[PDB]
RNA sequence: GUUAAUGUAGCUUAAAUUAUCAAAGCAAGGCACUGAAAAUGCCUAGAUGAGCCUCACAGCUCCAUUAACACCA
RNA sequence: GUUAAUGUAGCUUAAAUUAUCAAAGCAAGGCACUGAAAAUGCCUAGAUGAGCCUCACAGCUCCAUUAACACCA
RNA sequence: ACCUCGGAGCAGAACCCAACCUCCGAGCAGUACAUGCUAAGACUUCACCAGUCAAAGCGAACCUCAAUUGAUCCAAUAACUUGACCAACGGAACAAGUUACCCUAGGGAUAACAGCGCAAUCCUAUUCUAGAGUCCAUAUCAACAAUAGGGUUUACGACCUCGAUGUUGGAUCAGGACAUCCCGAUGGUGCAGCCGCUAUUAAAGGUUCGUUUGUUCAACGAUUAAAGUCCUACGUGAUCUGAGUUCAGACCGGAGUAAUCCAGGUCGGUUUCUAUCUACUUUAUUCCUCCCUGUACGAAAGGACAAGAGAAAUAAGG
RNA sequence: GUUAACCGUGCAAAGGUAGCAUAAUCACUUGUUCCUUAAAUAGGGACCUGUAUGAAUGGCUCCACGAGGGUUCAGCUG
RNA sequence: CCGAGCCUGGUGAUAGCUGGUUGUCCAAGAUAGAAUCUUAGUUCAACUUUAAAUUUGCCCACAGAACCAAAUCCCCUUGUAAAUUUAACUGUUAGUCCAAAGAGGAACAGCUCUUUGGACACUAGGAAAAAACCUUGUAGAGAGAGUAAAAAAUUUAACACCCAUAGUAGGCCUAAAAGCAGCCACCAAUUAAGAAAGCGUUCAAGCUCAACACCAAAAAUCCCAAACAUAUA
């Protein structure tokens, strides 16, 4: 049969080769997640069709926040394949009261609190 | 030609029905079985066909007890009376561990 | 006795329940006897496939014509047919029960040794006939020794070693990576992906 | 099923108790032998189980059987 | 091929187990001998292979056979 | 052949899970006489229906087995209760054959004709060297098997069509394929030559007439250079034939009590269409005589090549 | 069982008699053979295992006769 | 037009069977099964629609589930927003193929049968055209943009040359087996040439080898886009 497949455990362990491909590093990980959707639900199963509107996916390449704790993360293991999971890094600190009005991602990854259309 | 003939008999949807830590109340089924596979611990009855019925309201909880049958029955004593000697033969035991005490004391009237 | 022994058609105790081919029987390597033991030169079955009695006086009557049986000797590695294989008569409509029972078989998976050979002689004079042998039989056969086979186990060692592709079958298999294991069978875990139902794929890593 | 009746020497008919005679079977006798025919003797919980008496015998418990109805809807 | 049934002393019919009687064959006896007729005794995996029991006996594995259909196209 | 209920497998680890799938059973028997009465809680054969358990209580002691079975209404009965192999086992209170004399509703859900799928059956060629072939695997034949292909048979499948896709042979005209029967071109030969056998190559051309059968086939007579295998909706019935097959009639033979029935036989039996559209409607061969010659060839019997001339027959064109 | 007149045997109410015949007659079948033909799965006459022939379900012959079904010499004719 | 006339009437007979079923505009919406003179049908369940009410449902984790492989069950957290009950319901209850586990069959079928999972009947792009394969779903306009899936690769067999004498026609065995019909043995001569590895021999004779020495393709109307090895991925 085809089932619900799951995965063993020595995948989601990284070696320390990794971290100098990718930028994250085993100390300090990264906060939050930048998630989207790159494939589509379709000719999926039905646990691969409402994981993706339990983690608000519907519209795909539309990015989206979570939690990197394990109970979101073993959810993100199932649809690992349909999506583009990517670290969410500030390069400023947190959003204040009056900082909120204009943010926006910049791709790479970079939640800046001030964004100006002005060169540099 | 069909040289067979009778095999068309129903299931028996024969399983665990209270599955592990399940708050259990009194009379309520556990399990059903045949040809015994679970057998039946504290406050655990059995009936006529091998059902698993709680005794008491609780919460079912699954161990491996050791397993000393009944000296009147002879189909396991002469099953027992051929092991090594260090040998045991551990039974699996459903149980119930009781949640609600059997009773509180009120104060009633000062007579 | 160095000769191979008659091995019958119909062996004398007869199964009245007749079986269903599990073809499950042929999937894969063979967990039996894949080593040698008394002997140095074998035909080793680098492919499944089901051995009639047709097979074995193919086999019986060809290495026992191209041996003396002075300086070698042969040892089969499969036993008698033991599965039955069931024949309706031609000329019935689909149904009515499951046919008479017709002939026996029986299963060679891939890897396992079929006929080991020893004695006096080396794998240059054995080369000869055994590859005679080899292509006869339903599936892909080479005639190796044991200093023949276990330079192809070294060289399927290495090629899990030398190869530079990042992507390798068995790390993609394993980890249902593009949503992979909904085409991919419950067995390609298991094999690896060097196998395909029957035929073994000696090129792949 | 409800009723009714039958239960037999190895077979059957009998006999108001105590049980016949005719087959069968048993030898005997006549025969060149076998048959018949005689001449002999046998063969009976009278299908029962308690016995009220004393019972195939009379009321059953009864077991096997044989006939009858088992309808108008 | 599907079904159905049969498997026998040397022949055959039998027999609800435990197996008959009538041919054949074996001598014996009557005969000038042969035949008949008696008088004798024989001759049986009951076609099987395991035996659940205890099996021609009953469910097969079964082997040889005997009937039936094998159509409307 | 089966129809109900049970166990195991398929279905390996909650449950479930098919099948004219594989195997086993069951239509009971025994111990009891509290196999008494009541009553929380639950499971449940995928619904319903039935089914399963059971604490506590009351009254008293001090059930086993897998499956072992059947609803309601009605009858029997004062009562308590008891009634089917209603096994087509969720069961109509009680009803079988036959129809080619048939009829109507439908169905390509569902058959025979053909298509298609497939290729077991079959056919072709390889691979392998056993065994043949006096010796010699491969001049020629070929076992055990393997690797590939083709889609002619008999089958299987039931996807198109049953508000019709007309069938066997025959006529007629043929279109095609090459796995070549003749005619050419060669290699080999257990090829002296004549004759033949085998493989490459070649699809321009050619491929007969007759007796019996409905015959395709087969057999048989006489031929020929040869009487090729096949496909094309078993080529082609809005071109023809209907003798077969296959309506209504009737026999004989068998089966059935009879009506009827039979790949068993045999006599008899309506083949419609005035063309809208597409298409279309004037582009050399083979054999025999003669020759060499009775030579090459062989020892003989036998007997040609290629070179040359001469004759015919067919097709095509007049 | 000696192709068997013959034997012993079973069973039935009787056990298909006379004939006739590869039939307009299941299968083997285009049976075999003589005749007809250059050649005959057609026809004619005989042979009979007809295992499914048969005697008012009528049998077997025969005289005329048939828009009956098959074969035929002679002619004859697109 | 007779297997039972014809006409009228009961008759608007009946049909689990075909055909038909007429304004616009949007919204939700795919079928586990059970019985049944039943499999062309229907009742129930399952599923679906609206409307209600109330609280959890999903996804899930350490613990746990039998003796004789993939996984599933239960399940807090979690991310999320639907779920259950109640009321009224109709309709679907003749399915297909792909992958996977199997079953039947020929380890045949565009075959049959079940479980798990898609897709399909729903739009759109790609795979030549294409139901079912791949990419994508929530809708309108725009003479804007970035992308997803997305274009078959391959071309294959050269081979050594030179030189071979002798014990010995090894014994045995056989008419006769000489290196080679069959046996056991398998020493040794000169530098080195096997009591002989293929032929060839009735038996021989020779012919060589081992050694010195030298340095994949075939089928039926007519093949089938055109073509192109070289300006920067
Ligand atoms: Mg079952
Ligand atoms: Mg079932
Ligand atoms: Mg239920
Ligand atoms: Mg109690
Ligand atoms: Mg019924
Ligand atoms: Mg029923
Ligand atoms: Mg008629
Ligand atoms: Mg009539
Ligand atoms: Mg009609
Ligand atoms: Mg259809
Ligand atoms: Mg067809
Ligand atoms: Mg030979
Ligand atoms: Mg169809
Ligand atoms: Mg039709
Ligand atoms: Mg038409
Ligand atoms: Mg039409
Ligand atoms: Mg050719
Ligand atoms: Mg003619
Ligand atoms: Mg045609
Ligand atoms: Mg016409
Ligand atoms: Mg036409
Ligand atoms: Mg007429
Ligand atoms: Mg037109
Ligand atoms: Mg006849
Ligand atoms: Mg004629
Ligand atoms: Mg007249
Ligand atoms: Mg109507
Ligand atoms: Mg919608
Ligand atoms: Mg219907
Ligand atoms: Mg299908
Ligand atoms: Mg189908
Ligand atoms: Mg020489």
């Amino acid at each position: 049969k085809f089932t619900r497949s799951r995965i063993p455990e020595k995948v989601f362990q990284a070696s320390p080769e990794d971290h100098e491909k990718y930028g994250g590093d085993p100390q300090n990980p990264h906060k939050l997640h930048i998630v989207t959707r790159i494939k589509s639900t379709r000719r999926r199963p039905y646990w691969e069709k409402d994981i993706i509107k339990m983690l608000g996916l519907e519209k795909a390449h539309t990015p989206q926040v979570h939690k990197n704790i394990p109970s979101v993360n073993a959810k993100l293991k199932v649809v690992k394949h349909l999506i583009r999971i990517k670290p969410l890094k500030l390069p400023q600190g947190l959003p204040a009261e009056e900082n909120m009005s204009n943010t926006c991602l910049k791709s790479t990854g970079e939640l800046v609190v001030q964004w100006h259309l002005k060169p540099v | 030609s069909s040289k067979n003939l009778g095999g068309k008999s129903s299931g028996r949807r024969q399983g665990i029905k209270k599955m592990e830590g399940h708050y259990v109340h009194a009379g309520n089924i556990i399990a059903t079985q045949r040809h015994f596979r679970w057998h039946p611990g504290a406050h655990v009855g059995v009936g006529k066909n091998k059902c698993l019925y709680a005794l008491e309201e609780g919460i079912v909880r699954y161990t491996k007890e050791v397993y000393v049958p009944h000296p009147r029955n002879t189909e396991a004593v002469d099953l027992i009376t051929r092991l090594p000697k260090g040998a045991v033969l551990y039974k699996t035991f459903v149980h119930v561990v009781p949640a609600k005490p059997e009773g509180t004391f009120k104060l009633v009237a000062m007579l | 006795k160095p000769k191979l022994r008659f091995i019958e058609r119909a062996p004398l105790v007869p199964k009245v329940r007749r079986e269903p081919k599990n073809l499950s029987d042929i999937r894969g390597p063979s967990t039996e006897a894949t080593e040698f033991t008394e002997g140095n030169f074998a035909i080793l079955a680098l492919g499944g496939g089901y051995l009639h009695w047709g097979h074995f006086e193919m086999m019986r009557l060809t290495i026992n014509r191209s041996m003396d049986p002075k300086n070698m000797f042969a040892i089969w590695r499969v036993p008698a047919p033991f599965k039955p294989i069931t024949r309706k008569s031609v000329g019935h409509r689909m149904g009515g029960g499951k046919g008479a029972i017709d002939h026996y078989v029986t299963p060679v998976k891939a890897g396992r040794l079929v006929v080991e050979m020893g004695g006096r002689c080396e794998f240059e004079e054995v080369q000869g006939f055994l590859d005679q042998v080899a292509h006869k039989l339903p599936f892909a056969a080479k005639a190796v020794s044991r200093g023949t086979l276990e330079k192809m186990r070294k060289d399927q060692e290495e090629r899990e070693r030398n190869n530079q592709n990042p992507w390798t079958f068995e790390r993609i298999a394993t980890a249902n990576m593009l949503g992979i294991r909904k085409v991919l069978s419950p067995y390609d875990l298991t094999h690896k992906g060097k196998y395909w139902g029957k035929f073994y794929m000696p090129k792949r890593v």
